[PDB]
C-alpha cells in the first residue's frame, strides 16, 4: 500500500542526501583549505558521488574468510538498519511523520544505543586484533557521549511536557529553545560530534595514525555501508539538533513574509547549517587522544549536563512556567 | 525535617552517616598530602559510632517510629516487633564492627568500603525488618545481597574469596529469580502486593486446592527464596563454601546479622499474611533436613569455619522448627532461639577472630589450648557446650523451649528428629573440647593475645551465656510480647 | 501530595500540637536538649580525634566526627522536642507553658 | 499503539535495500572498558528514571522534584567516588 | 487467549533458563545468562499481569526489578572479571578449591 | 488491589476490592465476605464469565454437529 | 498470529542462548530474545517499557556482557560438555514445570472461545488519554518515592563494588599535565 | 578564599557545574517559598 | 490554554457520543441475549444473561483480549 | 559566487529532505484523503472510525 | 466534511460536533450534566437511556438549527475541521466566520 511507498520515498532520498553530503564535505573542506573540491566529474563535481558509487559497485569483492563470515557481513547491515529506522521518525513539517510515536525521543535514544553493536561485531569478526581494539574504543566513546546526549534530551523533555518531536516543535513555536539553552545546544552538538566519530573525537578516521580503526578489514561494500551509516547518522543528529534547539519547521519572528516558505524548506535549511557546522568543526580543529576525549566526556559534559538538567528543572518548577 | 520523617530518623541518619564516611574516606585515602593512609580503622570507628547513635535514636524514639502510619503504610509498618528486631540487629552490627577491628590492622585489609558496605547493608536490613510489602521486601533483600556479594569477593587476589564471591553471586541470583517468580505469581493470582491485602484475601481459605493454585505456587517460591536466605538443606549448599572462602569478618557478619532480619521478614510475610498449614509443613521438612544434614556434615568437618557454618545451618533448622509450629509459643520460641543463637555466634566468631592472629584453619590448630591460653580454652569450651545445649548455658534455654513449643505443637515426629539430631551433633563440639583440653600434640600452635575490642565483647558475651540461666525472665517476656504483638 | 501525621499509637500525654513546625520544634529546645546535642557532638569529636591519630589526619577526623555528631545530636534533640510537643513524651513544662 | 507497523515495514525495507546493496557487486585484559560499561549501566538507569520525571513535572509537586533531587544526590555521591577513585581517568 | 499465550511464553522462558542452568555444566557465563533470562521472564510476567489486572503495581515493580537486575549484572561481571584474572581461566574445575 | 489504573483512571475493580475490604473490616465472620471475594476474583480473572461463554459456545457447536 | 511468530522467534533465540557453542553468539541471541520481548511489549501496549528494555537490557547490560565475553576470548574445550547425558533430567524437570503450568492455567485463567461488537467504549477516560510513561512517572515520583530512592542505594552499592573489585591504577606511569607554565603564560626566551 | 580561587582556576568546569546546580537547587528552596508567601 | 480549549470542546461533545454508544451496545447486547436464549433453550436450568457477579454493580462484558481499545 | 558553488551540494541535501518529506505527506494525503494528524490518540481514532461508519452509512 | 445528509439532515459525525461544541455546551449544559450524573450513579447503559435520548435530541436539534441558520459558514467550518483533524488552531478564519453568524 502507501506505507511502502512512503518508506521508499524516505530511504532513497536519504541515500542521495548522504552522497551529496560527502560531496559537500569535500567541497567545503577544500574551500576552507584554499582549494577546490571535486570539479572534474560533472559540472561542479555533481556527478562525483555517482562515479564513486559506480566504481565501488564495479570493484570486485574479496572474501577475508575470517571464520565469522555471517557476523562480518551483517554488521554494516545492522548499522544501516539502525540509521534508517532512526530516520523513520524525524518530522519535516506539520504531519510529515511515518510513526507519530508519543515516545519519539526515547525511540531515538534507544536506536542510538543499539548503534554500537554493528561496530563491536565488525571489530570482533575481523581477524586483526587492532580492529577489535579500535572498535572497543569507538564503542566506549559513543557510550559516554550518548549518556551525555540522553541527559541533554532530558533537559529538552523538562522544557517540553510531551515526548514526541512534533509536539516538541509545536512548543518550540515561541522561543526555539536555543535562545534559552544555547550552552545546552553547544554541548549537544559536541556530544553528537563525538557520537558519530566526526570532527574532533575522530578515532576510526585516524587511520594514518596508530589507532587504526574497525573498517580496515572490510571490503568495498562493507566499507561503503559503514560510511553510509555514519553519514546518515550525521544527518540524523543534525535533524535532532534542529528539532530540539532550533524549532524544526518554524520560521523566524513569525512574520507573514516568512510564512510563505513551506516550512520543510526551513527544516532543510537548518539541517544544512548544522551539516556546514559539522564540516567546519572537522576542518578547523585538531583531534583528541582517546584518553583525553574519554575523560572529557565523563568529567566535563556529564556534570554540566546534570547541572543544566537541575537548573532547568529548578527554573521551571519554581515559577508557574510549567507545561 | 518535616514531621513525617520522625518515622525514618534511624535510617536517614545511618544513610547520611554512610555518605559522609564514604566521602571522607575517599577524599583522605586518595590524598597525596599524606602517605595514602589506611582509613579502614578510622572509618570503622566512625561507623561503629554511627551505629551506636542510630541505635540510641531508635531506642529513645519508640513511639515516634509510628508517626505517619498511613503515609508510610505503603512501604513499611513499625511496631514493637520491628522495634525489638531492629534493636537486636543494631546491637549485632555494632558487635561485628567492634570485633573485626584487629583483623584490619594485622591482616592489612585496609578498604574502608568494607565499613561503608556494612553500614549500607545494615540500613537494608532495617528497611527489610520494617518492610510490609512485596516490593520493599525484594528491594531490601537485593540491597543486602549486592552488599554481601561485594563483601564475599572483597579480597580480590584471594582465590578462595573470588570463588566464594562467584558461587554466592550465582546462587543468590538464582534464588532472587525464584523469589521474583513467586512474587509475580502471587501478584497475578491475587491482585495485591501489600501484606494487609494479601492477609485479607487469603484468610478463610486454604492454599491447598483447585482454587488459588497460582497463589500457592507464588507462596511456595517466596518460601524457597527465604529458605535459601537462611540456608536450609534443600538450598544450603552455598553456606559452607562462601562462609569458608570469604574473609572472617565477612562470614561472621553473614552468619550473625541476616538471620534475624530474614526471619522477621518471614514472620511478617508468612505468619501474618499467608498463614496456612502448608507453609508450616514446608518449613517442617526444611527443618528436618537442616538439622539432620547439618549434624551429619559437621561430624565430618575438620575446619573451624566450615564447622561453624554447619552449626549455623543446624541452628537455623531449630529456628525452623520454631517457625513450623507457628503458634504464639512457637513464635516466642523462634525469637528466643534467634537471640540466643546470635549471642552464641558472636561469642564463637569473636574467639575465632582472636585466634585469627596466628591464622587458625583446622580444628587441630587449637589443640593444646588449655595450656597456652587456659581461660580462652574454658571460654571456647563453654561456647561449644552452649551450642550443644547443655543446661546451665544459654543455648539450652532456646533448645528446651523450642522442644516445648514442638510438644505443644503436636509435632512429635519433628521433636523426636530434633532431639536425636541434638544428640548426634554433640560429637563435633565434644571433639573441639577434646582438642583444646584432652590431647597432647607433639607440637603446639602458640596464639598471640587479643585486642581489647574483642576481649570486652567476648567477656560480656560469655558472662551473658554462662549466667543466663539465673535470670531468663526479661528475654522470655520480651519474646512473648513480640509474638503477641505480631497480630494484635 | 497528601500527608497524614496520625500515628498508630495514641500519645500518653496532652498534645500541644499534632504537627508542630520545624522552627517551633527548634525553638522548643530546652536546656536538656542542648545538653543532648552537646554531649553527642563532643562524643563524636573525641571518637574522631582518637581514631584519626593512626592514619595521621587528626583535624580531618575531628571535622568528620563533628559533622556526624552535629547531625546525630540535632536529630536526637529534634526527636525529643517533637515527641514532647506532640504528647508522646512527658512534656510537663511546655504543657504548663501552653496552659 | 497502531504507529509501529510503519516502523516494522521500514525495518523490512531497510533490510531489503541493504541486501540489494551488498549483492550489487556479486552480479558483476583491560578493566577500563568494563568500568565504562558499568558507568553506562548506572547512567542509563539514571536517564530512564529522568524520562518519566521530566514528562510529569507538571503533576508531581515539589515533593516529586525533591525526591528526584535526593535520588540524584545519592547517585552524585557515587559519581564523586568515581572521580576521586580514578575510574573516570584513562 | 492473549493472557494465556503471554503467561505460557513467560513460563516457557523461565523453564528455558532452568534448562540453560541444567545443561551448562562447564559453562558459567551461560548460567548467568539463564539467570538473566529468568529475570526477563519475571519482568514480562509482571508487565502482562499489570496490563491484565489494570493495576500499576506491576509496572512499578518491573521497573525496580530491571534496575536491580542491571546492578546485579554489573556486580556479577565484576566477580567474573576478577575470578578470570585471578586463575587465568573460566573453567569450572579451577573454581572448586572449597569442599 | 490499588486503585491506580493502567491508564491513569480508577482501577477496573478497585471498587470490588474496596467493597470486599469494607466487608472484611466490618464483618463478624470472614465467611460473610465470601460472595464479595468471589466477585473480586471473578473480575480479576473472568473465570466464571469465560466458562459460561465457553459452555454456550460448546452447546452452539454441538447443535451444529 | 504476529504474537505467535514473535514468541516463536523468542523461544528459538532462547534455545540458541542455551545451546550456543560460542558465548558471543549467546550474547547476540540474548539481544535477539530481548528484541522479541520488546515486540511483545509493543503488542501489549507498554511502549515506555519496551523502549527502556531496549535501552537498558539491549544497550547497557548486553554491551557489558559482549565486552566481557569478547575480552575473555574463551576457547572451545575450555567450556564444553555433552548435552545428551543431561537430556533426561532436563526433560523431566521441564515436564514437571509444564505440568504445574497446566494446573495453574486449568483453574484460574480460562481461555475465551469465540466479540468485537460487544465492546462497550466508555468515552469518559479518553478525553485526556494518559500515556504509560506519564502514569508511571506520576505514580513513581509522587506516591512511591521510597521504592524509587532505594534503587539509588543499590546502584551506589553496585558502583562501589565495581570499583573496589576492578580498579588497578598504574603504579609507575607518567601522566601528562596540561597546567604547565609554557601552556599557561609562555614568556618568550632567546639565546642572547 | 585563596584556595577557592586556586580550585576554580585549576578545575573550572566542575566549579561551573557546581554553581549551576546550586542555583537550580536554590530557586525552589528559597524563591519558591518566597513567591508562595507573596501570593 | 490551547490544549484546555481542545479538551473543553471534547467534553461538551461527550454526552451525545456516550448516548449513541450506549444505544448501540444495548442493541448489540439484546441481540446477543436473544441468540443465547435461542441456542440455549434446550438445556434445563439455564437463565437468560445471568450475571456471574453478585450485589449488582453491572460491568461490561469481558473481551478476552488484552487492551482492545488501543488497537 | 565561489561560496555558492561550494554550497551547491548542500542545496541538494536540502532538496532531498524536502522531497522525502513532501512525497511522504502527499502519498499519505492521497491514501487517506486528509493530511496526517499528529495529535491523535484513542479518542481521535474512535472519532475517525465513527465518522467513517456514519459517512458510509449515509452514502 | 459534508456535514449534511441527502435530505438536509445533519450528520452527527465528529467534525460537526467539534465545530458546534461551544453552542452545545451553552444551549443544553443542563441535560448534559443530568446524563453525566446518571452515568455516575449507574454505569449500566440500559438503566437510564432516556437522559441519553434527551441529550441526542438536543444535539440533533442544535445541529439542524445551526445548519439552517448559517449554511456556507458552517459548511466551510466543518470542511476545514475535517481537513485538519479537529485542530482548532489550524482553522481560525472559518471559526471566526462561524462565530459571527451564530452568536454564543
Ligand atoms: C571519503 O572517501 C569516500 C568517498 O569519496 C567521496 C565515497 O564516495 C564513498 C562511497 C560513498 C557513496 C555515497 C557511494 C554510494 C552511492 C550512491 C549513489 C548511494 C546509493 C543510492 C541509491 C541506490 C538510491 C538510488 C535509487 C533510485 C535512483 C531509484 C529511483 C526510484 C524512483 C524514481 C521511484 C520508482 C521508479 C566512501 C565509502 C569513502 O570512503
Ligand atoms: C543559570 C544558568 C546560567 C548559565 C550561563 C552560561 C554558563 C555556561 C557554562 C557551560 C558551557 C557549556 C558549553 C561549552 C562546553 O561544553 O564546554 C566544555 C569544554 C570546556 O572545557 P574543556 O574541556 O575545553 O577544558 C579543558 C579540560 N579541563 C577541564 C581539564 C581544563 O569544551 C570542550 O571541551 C570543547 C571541546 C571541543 C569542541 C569543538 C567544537 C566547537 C564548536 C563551536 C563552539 C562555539
Ligand atoms: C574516655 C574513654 C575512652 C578512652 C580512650 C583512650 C585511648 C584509646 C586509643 C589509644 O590510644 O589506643 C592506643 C593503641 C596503641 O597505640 P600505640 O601502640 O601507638 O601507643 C604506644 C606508642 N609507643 C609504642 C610509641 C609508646 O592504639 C590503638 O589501639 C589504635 C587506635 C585506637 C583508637 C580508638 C578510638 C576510640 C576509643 C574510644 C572512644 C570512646
Amino acid at each position: 500500500i502507501a506505507v511502502p511507498a512512503e518508506i521508499l520515498g524516505i530511504i532513497l532520498p536519504l541515500l542521495l542526501g548522504v552522497a551529496f553530503l560527502v560531496l559537500a564535505e569535500r567541497k567545503v573542506m577544500a574551500f576552507v583549505q584554499r582549494r577546490k573540491g571535486p570539479d572534474v566529474v560533472g559540472s561542479f563535481g555533481l556527478l562525483q558521488p555517482l562515479a564513486d558509487g559506480l566504481k565501488l559497485i564495479l570493484k570486485e569483492p574479496i572474501s577475508p574468510s575470517s571464520a565469522n563470515f555471517f557476523l562480518f557481513r551483517m554488521a554494516p547491515v545492522a548499522t544501516f538498519m539502525l540509521s534508517l529506522v532512526a530516520w523513520a521518525v524525524v518530522p519535516f513539517d506539520y504531519g510529515m511523520v511515518l510513526s507519530d510515536s508519543n515516545i519519539g525521543l526515547l525511540y531515538l535514544f534507544a536506536i542510538s544505543s543499539l548503534g554500537v553493536y554493528g561496530i563491536i561485531t565488525a571489530g570482533w569478526s575481523s581477524n586483526s586484533k587492532y580492529a577489535f581494539l579500535g572498535a572497543l574504543r569507538s564503542a566506549a566513546q559513543m557510550v559516554s557521549y550518548e549518556v551525555s546526549i540522553g541527559l541533554i534530551l532530558i533537559t529538552v523533555l523538562i522544557c517540553v511536557g510531551s515526548c514526541n518531536l512534533s509536539e516538541i516543535v509545536m512548543a518550540q513555536k515561541q522561543i526555539w529553545f536555543g535562545i534559552p539553552l544555547f550552552p545546552v545546544l553547544v554541548m549537544f552538538f559536541i556530544s553528537c560530534l563525538a557520537e558519530t566519530n566526526r570532527a574532533p573525537f575522530d578515532l576510526p578516521e585516524a587511520e594514518a595514525e596508530s589507532v587504526a580503526g574497525y573498517n580496515v578489514e572490510y571490503s568495498s561494500m562493507g566499507f561503503a555501508l559503514f560510511f553510509l551509516g555514519e553519514y546518515a547518522n550525521m544527518i540524523l543528529m543534525s535533524g535532532l539538533c534542529t528539532s530540539l534547539s532550533l524549532g524544526g519547521w518554524l520560521p523566524i519572528l513569525d512574520l507573514p513574509i516568512f510564512k510563505r516558505i513551506p516550512g520543510s524548506i526551513w527544516f532543510s535549511i537548518k539541517v544544512i547549517l548544522f551539516l556546514f557546522l559539522y564540516i567546519w568543526v572537522r576542518a578547523a580543529f585538531p583531534r583528541y587522544r582517546y584518553d583525553q576525549l574519554m575523560g572529557l566526556g565523563w568529567k566535563v559534559f556529564l556534570p554540566l549536563s546534570l547541572a543544566w538538567v537541575v537548573a532547568v528543572s529548578g527554573v521551571s518548577v519554581t515559577f508557574p512556567w510549567l507545561p | 525535617m518535616f514531621n513525617l520523617f520522625l518515622a525514618v530518623y534511624p535510617e536517614i541518619f545511618i544513610i547520611n552517616a554512610t555518605f559522609i564516611l564514604l566521602i571522607h574516606g575517599v577524599v583522605f585515602s586518595t590524598s597525596k598530602k599524606y602517605d595514602y593512609p589506611p582509613l579502614v580503622s578510622n572509618v570503622g570507628w566512625l561507623g561503629l559510632l554511627s551505629v551506636l547513635i542510630t541505635l540510641l535514636l531508635l531506642a529513645a524514639g519508640a513511639p515516634l517510629l509510628t508517626i505517619a502510619h498511613l503515609f508510610r503504610n505503603n512501604f513499611f509498618r513499625r511496631d514493637n516487633f520491628t522495634y525489638f528486631c531492629q534493636i537486636l540487629l543494631l546491637l549485632s552490627t555494632a558487635g561485628t564492627i567492634s570485633m573485626c577491628f584487629d583483623f584490619f590492622e594485622q591482616e592489612r585489609f585496609d578498604a574502608f568500603e568494607f565499613i561503608v558496605l556494612i553500614l549500607l547493608s545494615t540500613c537494608s536490613m532495617l528497611f527489610m525488618i520494617s518492610a510490609y510489602d512485596l516490593i520493599a521486601m525484594y528491594l531490601a533483600i537485593e540491597l543486602q545481597s549486592l552488599c554481601f556479594y561485594v563483601m564475599a569477593a572483597s579480597k580480590r587476589k584471594s582465590e578462595f574469596s573470588t570463588e566464594a564471591g562467584l558461587k554466592y553471586l550465582i546462587l543468590g541470583a538464582f534464588s532472587s529469580g525464584i523469589l521474583l517468580f513467586g512474587c509475580s505469581m502471587i501478584y497475578g493470582s491475587t491482585g495485591a502486593t501489600h501484606f494487609d491485602q494479601l492477609a485479607k484475601i487469603l484468610t478463610g481459605y486454604e492454599l491447598a486446592g483447585a482454587r488459588s493454585s497460582g497463589i500457592f505456587m507464588g507462596i511456595l517460591f517466596i518460601a524457597v527464596g527465604s529458605l535459601f536466605k537462611i540456608t536450609a538443606v534443600p538450598f544450603h549448599m552455598w553456606a559452607p563454601d562462601i562462609y569458608e572462602g570469604s574473609p572472617t569478618p565477612v562470614t561472621a557478619f553473614l552468619s550473625i546479622a541476616p538471620k534475624i532480619s530474614i526471619f522477621a521478614n518471614i514472620l511478617r510475610v508468612f505468619i501474618y499474611g499467608s498463614y496456612g498449614a502448608t507453609l508450616q509443613q514446608i518449613f517442617c521438612f526444611c527443618s528436618i533436613a537442616s538439622m539432620i544434614l547439618g549434624a551429619l556434615a559437621a561430624m565430618a568437618q575438620t575446619k573451624v569455619k566450615r564447622l561453624l557454618a554447619y552449626s549455623s545451618i543446624g541452628h537455623v533448622g531449630y529456628i525452623c522448627i520454631g517457625f513450623s509450629c507457628g503458634t504464639i509459643e512457637g513464635i516466642q520460641s523462634l525469637l528466643i532461639g534467634i537471640f540466643i543463637y546470635a549471642l552464641m555466634t558472636i561469642d564463637a566468631f569473636a574467639i575465632v577472630l582472636a585466634l585469627r592472629q596466628t591464622r587458625v584453619k583446622y580444628i587441630a590448630d587449637l589443640g593444646a589450648l588449655a595450656k597456652t591460653n587456659p581461660i580462652l580454652a574454658i571460654t571456647f569450651s563453654i561456647t561449644m557446650f552452649s551450642y550443644v545445649g547443655i543446661p546451665p548455658l544459654a543455648g539450652f534455654c532456646s533448645k528446651f523451649y523450642l522442644f516445648f513449643a514442638a510438644l505443644g505443637c503436636g509435632a512429635y515426629f519433628l521433636a523426636s528428629v530434633g532431639v536425636v539430631t541434638s544428640v548426634i551433633g554433640c560429637f563435633y563440639y565434644i571433639r573441639l573440647v577434646k582438642r583444646m583440653f584432652f590431647d597432647t600434640p607433639r607440637t603446639w600452635i602458640l596464639y598471640e593475645p587479643m585486642d581489647r575490642d574483642k576481649s570486652l565483647l567476648l567477656a560480656m558475651t560469655s558472662s551473658f551465656i554462662t549466667l543466663f540461666f539465673l535470670y531468663p525472665s526479661p528475654l522470655f517476656s520480651v519474646t512473648h510480647q513480640m509474638a503477641l504483638s505480631l497480630y494484635l | 501530595m497528601n500527608t497524614d501525621i496520625t500515628a498508630s499509637t495514641k500519645p500518653e500525654y496532652p498534645v500541644v500540637d499534632r504537627n508542630p513546625p520545624f522552627t517551633k520544634v527548634v525553638g522548643n529546645f530546652s536546656t536538656l536538649d542542648y545538653l543532648r546535642f552537646v554531649t553527642i557532638t563532643g562524643v563524636s569529636v573525641t571518637v574522631g580525634y582518637l581514631s584519626g591519630i593512626k592514619p595521621g589526619i587528626r583535624g580531618p577526623s575531628m571535622v568528620t566526627g563533628g559533622l556526624i555528631g552535629v547531625m546525630g545530636g540535632f536529630m536526637y534533640a529534634y526527636q525529643n522536642s517533637a515527641g514532647r510537643l506532640m504528647g508522646f513524651f512527658p512534656n510537663d513544662d511546655e504543657v504548663a507553658r501552653h496552659n | 499503539m497502531l504507529e509501529f507497523a510503519p516502523i516494522c515495514i521500514y525495518l523490512v525495507i531497510s533490510l531489503l535495500v541493504s541486501l540489494i546493496l551488498l549483492g550489487l557487486p556479486f552480479l558483476f585484559f583491560d578493566i577500563r572498558f568494563y568500568l565504562v560499561s558499568i558507568l553506562f549501566i548506572i547512567f542509563d538507569l539514571e536517564v530512564t528514571f529522568f524520562f518519566p520525571w521530566a514528562v510529569s513535572l507538571n503533576k508531581i509537586d515539589l515533593f516529586g522534584f525533591w525526591s528526584m533531587m535526593a535520588f540524584l544526590l545519592i547517585l552524585t555521591i557515587g559519581f564523586l567516588y568515581e572521580w576521586k577513585r580514578g575510574a573516570l581517568d584513562w | 487467549m492473549d493472557l494465556i499465550k503471554y503467561f505460557t511464553f513467560s513460563m516457557i522462558i523461565f523453564i528455558l533458563g532452568i534448562w540453560g542452568i541444567l545443561l551448562n555444566r562447564r559453562n558459567i557465563l551461560i548460567m548467568l545468562m539463564s539467570i538473566e533470562l529468568m529475570l526477563l521472564a519475571v519482568n514480562s510476567n509482571f508487565l502482562v499481569f499489570s496490563v491484565s489486572l489494570d493495576d500499576m503495581m506491576g509496572q512499578l515493580f518491573a521497573l525496580l526489578v530491571l534496575t536491580v537486575a542491571a546492578a546485579e549484572s554489573a556486580i556479577g561481571l565484576a566477580i567474573f572479571v576478577i575470578t578470570f584474572r585471578v586463575r587465568g581461566t573460566i573453567a569450572v574445575e579451577f573454581i572448586n578449591s572449597i569442599q | 488491589a490499588s486503585g491506580w489504573g493502567i491508564t491513569g483512571n480508577k482501577g477496573r475493580c478497585y471498587d470490588f476490592w474496596m467493597d470486599f475490604s469494607e466487608c472484611m473490616s466490618r464483618c463478624r465472620e470472614p465467611k460473610d465476605c465470601g460472595l464479595l471475594r468471589e466477585d473480586y476474583l471473578e473480575c480479576l480473572h473472568h473465570s466464571k464469565e469465560f466458562q459460561r461463554r465457553n459452555r454456550i459456545y460448546k452447546e452452539e457447536q454441538r447443535k451444529i454437529r | 498470529m504476529i504474537l505467535s511468530v514473535l514468541f516463536s522467534l523468542a523461544l528459538v533465540s532462547g534455545l540458541m542462548v542455551v545451546r550456543a557453542k560460542n558465548p558471543v553468539h549467546s550474547v547476540l541471541f540474548f539481544i535477539l530474545v530481548f528484541c522479541d520481548t520488546s515486540g511483545l511489549l509493543l503488542l501489549l501496549g507498554l511502549d515506555f517499557f519496551a523502549m527502556i528494555f531496549l535501552v537498558v537490557y539491549i544497550g547497557a547490560i548486553a554491551v557489558l556482557f559482549l565486552f566481557v565475553v569478547m575480552m575473555f576470548h574463551i576457547q572451545i574445550a575450555e567450556i564444553h560438555e555433552e548435552v545428551l547425558r543431561y537430556l533426561p533430567v532436563s526433560g523431566i524437570i521441564g515436564l514437571i514445570l509444564w505440568w504445574e503450568m497446566f494446573f495453574i492455567l486449568d483453574n484460574e485463567t480460562i481461555p475465551l472461545l469465540p466479540t468485537t461488537s460487544l465492546i462497550y467504549t466508555v468515552y469518559a477516560g479518553k478525553v485526556r488519554s494518559w500515556t504509560n510513561l506519564e502514569t508511571l512517572g506520576n505514580l513513581l515520583y509522587t506516591y512511591y518515592f521510597v521504592w524509587f530512592l532505594v534503587p539509588s542505594l543499590i546502584l551506589l552499592v553496585a558502583m562501589i563494588g565495581a570499583i573496589v573489585l576492578t580498579m588497578h591504577r598504574t603504579t609507575k606511569v607518567k601522566r601528562q599535565d596540561v597546567f604547565r607554565r609554557n601552556a599557561i603564560d609562555f614568556r618568550r626566551t632567546i639565546m642572547r | 578564599m585563596e584556595k577557592l580561587k586556586m580550585f576554580v582556576v585549576q578545575e573550572p568546569v566542575v566549579a561551573a557545574s557546581c554553581l549551576i546546580a546550586g542555583f537550580g537547587l536554590f530557586l525552589p528552596a528559597v524563591v519558591r517559598p518566597i513567591l508562595d508567601s507573596y501570593q | 490554554a490551547l490544549k484546555e480549549e481542545k479538551y473543553a470542546a471534547r467534553r461538551s461533545i461527550l454526552p451525545v457520543l456516550q448516548a449513541e454508544e450506549d444505544e448501540r451496545f444495548v442493541r448489540e447486547w439484546h441481540k446477543y441475549l436473544a441468540y443465547e436464549a435461542e441456542v440455549m433453550k434446550d438445556v434445563p436450568g439455564w437463565k437468560v444473561g445471568e450475571s456471574v457477579y453478585n450485589s449488582g454493580r453491572w460491568v461490561p462484558p469481558a473481551s478476552g483480549e488484552l487492551r482492545p481499545d488501543i488497537w | 559566487l565561489r561560496w555558492m558553488e561550494a554550497v551547491l551540494p548542500l542545496g541538494i541535501i536540502a532538496g532531498m529532505l524536502c522531497v522525502m518529506g513532501n512525497a511522504q505527506y502527499y502519498i499519505h494525503k492521497a491514501a487517506h484523503g486528509r493530511p496526517k494528524h499528529i495529535g491523535n490518540d484513542l479518542w481521535d481514532v474512535a472519532m475517525e472510525r465513527r465518522d467513517k461508519k456514519l459517512h458510509e452509512q449515509a452514502a | 466534511a459534508s456535514a449534511v445528509d441527502a435530505s438536509g439532515n445533519p450528520i452527527p459525525s465528529s467534525s460537526v460536533l467539534m465545530a458546534s461544541s461551544k453552542h452545545i455546551g451553552i444551549r443544553c449544559h443542563s441535560e448534559n450534566l443530568d446524563f453525566l450524573k446518571c452515568k455516575k450513579k449507574d454505569p449500566n447503559p440500559e438503566k437510564c437511556l432516556d437522559k441519553g435520548r434527551d441529550v441526542t435530541r438536543c444535539v440533533l436539534g442544535l445541529l439542524k438549527d445551526l445548519h439552517q441558520k448559517c449554511t456556507k459558514e458552517m459548511d466551510d467550518y466543518v470542511g476545514c475541521m475535517y481537513y485538519h483533524t479537529n485542530e482548532f488552531d489550524l482553522c481560525r478564519k472559518e471559526q471566526q466566520a462561524f462565530e459571527k453568524k451564530c452568536s454564543l
